[PDB]
């Protein structure tokens, strides 16, 4: 399954994912969390 | 006749106050935080 939205995975054959911390956030599956574009912001740290 | 003794040099006022203590000094820039470690490999089969 890819990871859910909030959650990234950078390397391969593991069984978890990591969550993205905070200022960043991430669609489903993706290998990195993405920062906020310019003039947005993210709180937590489950931040889709 | 002649005047009297003329007078003395009169004092000098009492002199200012001195200057207050400045601010709090400011805080030292927000270090910045560390690296993500390399990706790991697979894990055992
Ligand atoms: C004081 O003054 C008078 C005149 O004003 C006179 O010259 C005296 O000789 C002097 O001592
Ligand atoms: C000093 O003061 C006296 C008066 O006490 C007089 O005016 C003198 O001429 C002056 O020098
Ligand atoms: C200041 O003091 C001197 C002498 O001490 C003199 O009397 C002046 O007249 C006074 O103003
Ligand atoms: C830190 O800054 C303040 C001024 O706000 C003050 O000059 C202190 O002496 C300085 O160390
Ligand atoms: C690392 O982070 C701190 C605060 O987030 C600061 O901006 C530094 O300039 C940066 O290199
Ligand atoms: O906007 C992202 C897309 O819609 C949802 C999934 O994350 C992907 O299919
Ligand atoms: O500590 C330095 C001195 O502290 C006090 C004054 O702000 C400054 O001259
Ligand atoms: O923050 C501490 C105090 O409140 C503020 C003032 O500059 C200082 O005196």
């Amino acid at each position: 399954k890819p990871c859910q939205p909030g959650r990234y995975q950078n390397s391969i054959g593991q069984r978890v994912c990591k969550p993205c911390d905070m200022g960043t956030y991430s669609r489903y599956g993706g290998e990195l969390c993405t920062k906020c574009p310019a003039g947005t912001v993210a709180s937590k740290t489950g931040s889709s | 006749t002649s005047p009297p003794p003329s007078p003395p040099p009169s004092p000098p006022p009492p002199r200012p106050p001195p200057p207050p203590p400045p601010p709090p000094s400011p805080p030292p820039p927000n270090r910045s935080p560390p690296p993500p470690p390399p990706a790991s490999s697979a894990i055992n089969p």
